[PDB]
């Protein structure tokens, strides 16, 4: 968790950078569940809160080991024209630290009324009138639109940025590099 | 004065064919012969149009067709005849101190990875690209690259990139007729999505017979990224060679009007004024004459 790998995305002349992120969150999603393990941090360097922006600027967190077997992993080929990637330096020692959480949404009445369907056995009508249309949450939090190879439904996954606080405890990681209750540096 | 003509309409060389698409699998790329093709199919989410490789297959199989024309300096059409002669002697002049050597290795590199596979590359972990001279329905000469090798930002030398860039210079110079097959393979997954053309159900794709495809002027515009001579900053590579610089992507333009860099005052300059520019700037003028333009005063 000392240690830090910093990606810094190259302008494109054919792609915006979302698309970019999205293609490259995608692959380290397959590198980190291909290679295992629940101590892999993800961060936004250059997050602005003032157009939920994702940035221009990636920071992934890993122990040493952690970061050698990403890298080692061969997910990294066709995607070194658009990245850079540097070397895994010791994260500075003083530096706030916050979290990273997946905030999902249920913006699609019709998939809980399709729930309740298989909960209650309630009707068509029943289900328009418990669950109305204006039920949809939007979010104003920066997000990347994927597909997953289970289901081939392209799902928007949310990546919100957690307040700052002074130090950190052990926690974990997800699939997706995001915390379920662990912390990153903030620098 | 030997103005600018109000017509100089130019055709375009270096012309591409439509991009077909189809499925197939790795290690069975030699008889890529009768393999399906990726179709577009209706699935409502409102109804859109997606494109997704079959279950059993891994690869992609963009293929197409380019001939190299030559002659590039004569317009199609033209007012003044001193002004026709003027910019001859000119791209004469361009010739005979090289004859097509740089512009025809860029166009070489870009044959050489399958940018011309646009979202289709990013995410494939292996991506081949195979290119044949057919003459007389035989293929004379044939290719085979790798697109992993050949980044999409350095132009480096190689001895079959070094044959290939004399094949396009004999077709941009005039002295043969040059037809090459490209044929592109890319391991974009089992069953991952692909990227052809979009037409204007919210948003439909481009095909031609019940398959799916790349528009033509696609794969000239990423054969058109050879531009590395504007004022580069913050990093930015190739880009596609266009008047006044225009990348849509960052939404901004190079070389502007206000610099001595647009490929008008540049080529008016150079044959009104005769004040040529640089190597790198007048292979970017030759480059845009390559590209064709409906250019010309009103």
């Amino acid at each position: 968790m000392d240690h830090y790998l910093d990606i810094r995305l190259r302008p494109d002349p054919e792609f915006p950078p979302a698309q970019l992120m999205s293609v490259l969150f995608g692959k380290l999603h397959q590198a980190l569940v291909a290679q295992g393990g629940d101590r892999i941090g993800v961060s936004f360097p250059d997050l602005d809160e003032s157009r939920s922006r994702l940035g221009e600027r990636l920071r992934i967190h890993a122990s040493a080991d952690d970061l050698r077997a990403l890298l080692a992993r061969p997910w990294l080929e066709g995607l070194r024209d658009h990245l850079q990637f540097g070397e895994p330096a010791v994260v500075p020692h003083p530096t706030p630290y916050r979290q990273v959480s997946r905030v999902q949404a249920k913006s699609n009445p019709e998939r809980l009324r399709r729930r309740l369907m298989r909960r209650h056995d309630l009707s068509e009508e029943e289900a328009r009138k418990r669950i109305p249309d204006t039920v949809a949450r939007a979010l104003d939090l920066p997000f990347v639109t994927l597909r997953s190879q289970s289901t081939g439904q392209h799902f928007r996954l949310f990546i919100r940025h957690g307040p700052l606080q002074v130090t950190a405890e052990e926690g974990g990681f997800t699939c997706y590099g995001l915390s379920k209750g662990g912390f990153v540096p903030w620098f | 004065i030997l103005s600018t003509a109000s017509v100089l309409a130019f055709e375009r060389k270096l012309d591409p064919s439509d991009a077909l698409m189809s499925a197939g699998a790795w290690a069975q790329r030699d008889a890529s012969q009768e393999w399906p093709a990726v179709t577009v199919r209706e699935k409502s989410v409102q109804t859109v149009d997606v494109a997704n490789l079959p279950s059993d297959a891994d690869t992609l199989k963009v293929r197409f067709t380019l001939r190299v024309l030559g002659g590039a300096g004569t317009p199609s059409a033209c007012n003044d005849a001193a002004y026709r002669d003027k910019l001859l002697q000119t791209v004469a002049t361009y010739v005979n101190d090289q004859g097509f050597a740089e512009l025809a290795r860029r166009y070489a590199h870009n044959l050489a990875n399958a940018r011309f596979l646009w979202r289709n590359r990013v995410g494939a972990e292996a991506v081949e690209v195979r290119i044949n001279h057919i003459r007389q329905g035989e293929v004379a000469r044939a290719w085979r690259f790798d697109a992993l090798a050949i980044g999409l930002r350095d132009f480096k030398a190689d001895a079959e990139l070094d044959a290939l860039a004399e094949l396009i210079a004999s077709g941009l110079s005039g002295s043969g007729h040059v037809l090459l097959e490209v044929v592109a393979f890319a391991r974009i997954g089992d069953g991952q999505e692909v990227f052809p053309s979009q037409e204007l159900k919210s948003k439909t794709l481009y095909s031609v017979r019940d398959a799916a495809a790349i528009h033509s002027q696609k794969i000239g515009n990423a054969l058109r990224t050879i531009d590395t001579w504007y004022p580069d900053e913050d990093g930015l590579g190739p880009i596609a060679v266009e008047p006044y610089g225009s990348v849509t992507s960052q939404g901004k333009a190079y070389r502007q009007p206000k610099q001595k860099l647009d490929f008008y005052t540049l080529l008016d300059n150079w044959v009104l004024r005769d004040e040529a520019p640089a190597v790198e700037q007048q292979h970017y003028v030759i480059a845009n004459l390559i590209r064709g333009g409906v250019f010309g005063e009103a």
